């Protein structure tokens, strides 16, 4: 019930697998060839997606998840405006 | 309900625990995803010492600094084969330095 | 009225 | 509450700072470009995105986002009402371009019309006909530069397109050059032995001759058309092909064929488009003719109301579009709710498409005109239906002056003696009625009469309407009942032959000649005149049970090929 | 003469017409130079160019920087807002944006974005912009809400001090009074610290929402209590909010002897300090105009809005909130000044300007139309009356109808059933039906509003004097119901003459009234008496037609600060 | 007139 998604640079941000499958690209990744349990957790390689990104996009997974069907009123995710030009072509290529 | 970044050498493990969970807990949901004892490893909060008996509301991980829009990052060694290693926890990565365009050039 | 609609 | 997805809050935070990558959102790719872009109109940015949209570079991959188009027409729009010249820019930009790139090979050029042609197409669908037509004439130059059998397809594709913006934009003069252009190129393709198709470019002609009232040829470029509609077309050129056929067949008084053309119109534009999409708008309102023309016109209002709505939320305010459905809206709700006296409504739109009409157009065109015909004739019957003769007068010195600038308009630009001019003396002569003057009433009406009857045949409904209004001036203001009578029995004659017993225009006639033997004499024509009147009624409430046109249209009726082969059949 | 240009004017046009090639190295410049580029393309026409450099939040705060050029700055974005770009909205959005990212930052940038924060509030909200300074005061706020330190109670203090002035402005009077108890909270941390705030403000604002919700008898209260807490060492803004606050809580109760006092004081401490051309000095002309039309000094109170309109019109543009209260209070007070006369071409001009404005800036259900609307009410009423026509009567009466309705809607959302407003509006019905003709409703209305605002008034208070001489007007013309008509006019004549003496201007009104009465019912000597006192009452108005223009009637330093309110402390006993 | 000012 855990994914490697494994960045560009080499790190490996393990997150549930109920939160990665909030991406589209990555449910689609674990889904065919890329559902094979290698070792435990599935090992989704980003060679496009550097680290400083994909550390905001597992945010992003354990925050929408949390939140989601929140009865409270819903705070902003905290996108940095430095990361916001990257982190939006992350979110399109990983249609979250 | 506090969520945290076990990050060791270059893995961060994105989980959530219990506010009252203390953090041998911590150390255990470990097992399940890199295979290794409790025993064996110790977590670092900015070099701290996470021993087993105090929980994590004790230790800093109030629910306010480690909400999952920015979890908290922890620390961690695997005591290699009988004595614990550094920490190195390597940063992500250097975004694109923005030019300030109020900057005088 | 005494005659048709306009054209 | 749900959270917002990284996709957006990333879109929030890159527009935030925007200033600061305000040149990275160029190299973003074309479907975020356009989301970043519409978050800039939705923020209410409106001048960093007039700055961006104003670059043909920036505005050419926006284009590209074909899904979300409607999104763009409602911020094109938003740009041209912000007092940002949107358009003008962007036509001059493409033909500077072009002037720039005419001294190159044919591997860019071809790429220039490309993003030429789609320019060109959302200039002309959001209605910027007059800027539209700079990027045709740019891509046209550049077609004419070189006489391949590609560029001669481009240059037939561009002159359909030129034809179309020239019809739109009341040039109805070029529209015979940029024809005869469109020939020239079409028969030195058949030269070659390759035939491109002409259906686009015939059903374009058709407008043409149409808008200026010249039924006869209009119907003959229908048939023309029709006869060059294959199953490999695309969806617009058939819908409007089938669109002007319609008109066509309606001006030619052969409702038969026109309804079977417009509802199998409708139900392609409403299948392939949508049900909010302009083109589905400009069906709904060209469908809102017909049923205006045939008697039908308490469903008109559904429709033009329908047409409007759809014009409304893809374009918005301030657009030539929405005052065409405005200024249709509002003939067909004064016709409707004529008898009735409630012209709130009618004269609430005829208020709006003037109001367009002359912040986007020149004070000298002929749009105008139309706009301003109908807000007249909805100022006389407010004026006449008022108790304040001050008002009965201003009203109708208003209604005065906003007849005679369209009767200038209407003779300058199509002529003395077409059937436009001729409605417009026929309104003039029915303000004269109304406003007490019936000298030159007579001679009005004689003129409109004299006019549609030298060109629209002798039993046309045109013609019998003016001929039904000089009856009346007959009647009710000459004591001239010889006449009156005449002209009654004329203009019944040929309602009833076109529309049958049924049609809601021969009570301005049976209740005419009963005034009119009430005068003289003769009461058992009064009595038979008075029978045949409650039987006019009795048939009339007995045909008032209607449906909504709409569903009258229903899905998925007829096929493409069948409604074509059956109106060729049909002659 | 031809006077050469200077050479920074002259290097300022040429670096406007080389906007865009230098439009980067512009923002690197002196903030009197950046501002001066600005303006200059303001001047030039070039919004679009200028608005999209607005829109950016820290662009915006250079020229924000720059207090001397700040009437120039309003205008500029008066002009922004009528072009079509919503800066006011993107800037609020942007400050928030902004701000919860740094709200775990250190102390320094934390106090950098609460002072950005609050001049962009103070600008908002001096705008009219009440709705979107909240933004930026409640993002102030989460940030002062975070470390319980000592400067960080004081700082949101601060901000829920001006959290009231962007709330009472923009009607949200169910979030006033929890805005001022979290205020008062953060009080009473500070004074378990041994540190008491400055309080006077805070009630200032508090008095300012208990009047909008017509809750004089409190609004006095705490209008004694920011008098109470005024000190020497106040800004002059703060001291001139509060003294013309407790002037409009005084003029309510009826204190007029002493709301002249604190008026006059607040006008002239705001064209001491502010001058005659600052939107706060303006801000003390409408009160001064509301005192003026509350004490039957109607003639004067006209010139004086007309005064407070035209600086809202200079320092501000079109579309503003501002422009369009200006516009909706000289819009009543000509209807009342030429109610006689019958020449209400002005206030008509006047009122329909308010709603066009009104409409245009806020929601279609929001509470300032409540006023404008019911102002229009009035007078196409008035117009109704006087046109000789049934249909154009007709017209205007049915449109009357459709407004109050409106109001009475609005207000009973707003405040309630049993609020005064809502009895206004009950009254100003009430005479409408009896325009209309429908003489049982317009009973029914009246009979309604006197209920309502007799238990929440005083039994013999002016407002109910004035409703019971509307509804004696309806008995005894309309309905000649001639004894609940003759004691409600006496009730109304004795009111009037027991509050503004012999001079109220509604005892011509009664007193015409009632010898109508009672020529319809007898007792010539009645009627003989009533005509001395009509011509008494005329003598007596005619007497005190001096007429004198109220802006110079503030003289040049008649009193001094802490001496008028010491005078208004001293004279509560 | 009949009535005073509307409030
Ligand atoms: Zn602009």
């Amino acid at each position: 019930m855990y994914v490697k998604l494994i960045s560009s640079d080499g790190h490996e941000f393990i997150v549930k697998r109920e939160h990665a499958l909030t991406s589209g690209t990555i449910k689609a990744m674990l889904s065919g060839p890329g559902q094979f349990a290698e070792n435990e957790t599935n090992e989704v390689n980003f060679r496009e997606i550097p680290s400083h990104v994909l550390s905001k996009v597992c945010m992003y997974f354990t925050y929408k998840v949390r939140y989601t069907n929140s009865s409270t009123e819903i705070p902003e995710f905290p996108i940095a405006p430095e990361i916001a030009l990257e982190l939006l072509m992350a979110a399109n290529f990983l249609d979250c | 309900d506090v969520f945290l970044m076990i990050r060791r050498h270059k893995t961060t493990i994105f989980t959530d625990a219990k506010e009252s969970s203390t953090v041998f807990e911590l150390k255990r949901i470990v097992e399940g995803i890199l295979k290794r004892p409790p025993d064996e490893q110790r977590l670092y909060k900015d070099d701290q010492l996470l021993d087993d008996g105090k929980t994590l509301g004790e230790c800093g991980f109030t629910s306010q600094t480690a909400r999952p829009q920015a979890p908290a990052t922890v620390g961690l060694a695997f005591r290699a084969d009988d004595t614990f290693e550094a920490l190195c926890i390597e940063p992500f990565s250097s975004p694109p330095e923005l030019p300030d365009v109020m900057k005088p050039q | 009225q005494k005659r048709a609609s306009g054209q | 509450w749900i959270p917002e997805t990284l996709y957006n809050t990333a879109i929030s935070a890159v527009v935030d700072n925007y200033i600061r990558s305000r040149r990275d959102i160029r190299s973003l790719p074309e479907n975020i470009q356009f989301d970043v872009y519409y978050k800039l109109y939705q923020q209410g940015r409106l001048c960093q995105l007039g700055s961006e949209f104003c670059e043909l570079e920036v505005f050419a991959k926006v284009l590209r986002a074909l899904d979300k188009r409607h999104l763009l027409h409602h911020c094109f729009q938003a740009l041209m009402d912000h007092g940002v010249k949107v358009a003008s820019v962007l036509a001059y930009s493409f033909s500077r371009r072009c002037s720039y790139i005419a001294e190159s090979d044919a591997a860019v050029k071809e790429k220039a019309i490309q993003v030429g042609f789609v320019l060109g197409g959302f200039l002309s669908d959001a209605g910027w006909y007059s800027d539209a037509e700079k990027v045709f004439l740019s891509c046209l130059q550049l077609c004419t530069l070189h006489d391949e059998m590609l560029h001669w397809f481009r240059a037939v594709e561009c002159c359909v397109r030129l034809l179309h913006v020239r019809n739109g934009n009341c040039k109805y003069h070029l529209g015979e050059e940029t024809f005869k252009l469109a020939q020239t190129y079409m028969d030195k393709l058949s030269k070659h032995g390759q035939q491109a198709n002409k259906a686009a470019l015939y059903g374009e002609l058709c407008a043409l001759l149409f808008a200026k009232s010249h039924y006869d040829e209009a119907y003959k470029w229908c048939i023309e058309a029709m006869k060059e509609i294959t199953a490999g077309l695309p969806v617009k050129v058939v819908v409007d092909v089938l669109r002007q056929a319609s008109k066509a067949c309606v001006v030619k008084r052969e409702f038969k064929k026109a309804e079977q053309l417009i509802k199998h119109a409708v139900y392609l534009a409403r299948d392939h488009f949508g049900s909010k999409h302009p083109k589905y708008s400009d069906t709904l309102l060209d469908y809102g003719f017909y049923l205006l023309n045939v008697d039908n016109i308490c469903q008109s209002v559904a429709i033009y109301q329908a047409a409007l709505d759809i014009r409304q939320s893809v374009f918005g305010g301030k657009n030539i579009h929405v005052a065409t459905a405005h200024e249709d809206l509002a003939y067909s709700s004064y016709v409707h709710q004529y008898s009735s006296g409630k012209f709130d409504n009618a004269l609430f739109h005829a208020e709006r498409a003037i109001g367009i009409i002359t912040h986007i157009l020149p004070e000298d065109h002929l749009l105008l005109a139309s706009s301003k015909r109908v807000k007249a004739l909805i100022l006389e019957e407010i004026a006449i239906d008022c108790h304040n003769k001050e008002t009965e007068q201003r009203l109708l010195q208003e209604a005065h002056d906003l007849h005679l600038s369209s009767l200038q308009l209407a003779k300058k630009a199509f002529g003395e003696f077409n059937v436009q001019t001729a409605k417009h003396y026929g309104n003039l002569g029915r303000l004269y009625q109304s406003m007490r003057k019936f000298k030159e009433a007579e001679e009005m009406h004689i003129k409109a009469i004299q006019i549609k009857e030298q060109l629209l045949g002798q039993e046309d409904y045109e013609v019998a309407l003016s001929v039904g209004h000089l009856a009346s001036l007959y009647n009710y203001d000459m004591n001239q009942y010889e006449n009156a009578e005449k002209l009654y029995l004329r203009s019944i004659a040929i309602g009833k032959k076109l529309f049958g017993e049924g049609y809601s225009g021969l009570e301005y006639d049976y209740r005419g000649l009963i005034k009119l033997y009430n005068s003289i004499g003769n009461y058992e024509k009064v009595f038979e005149y008075h029978n045949v009147l409650s039987n006019w009624n009795r048939l009339r409430d007995r045909q008032y049970s209607v449906t909504d046109a709409l569903e009258d249209v229903s899905t998925s009726p007829q096929s493409t090929e069948e409604v074509v082969q059956s109106f060729l059949i049909s002659q």
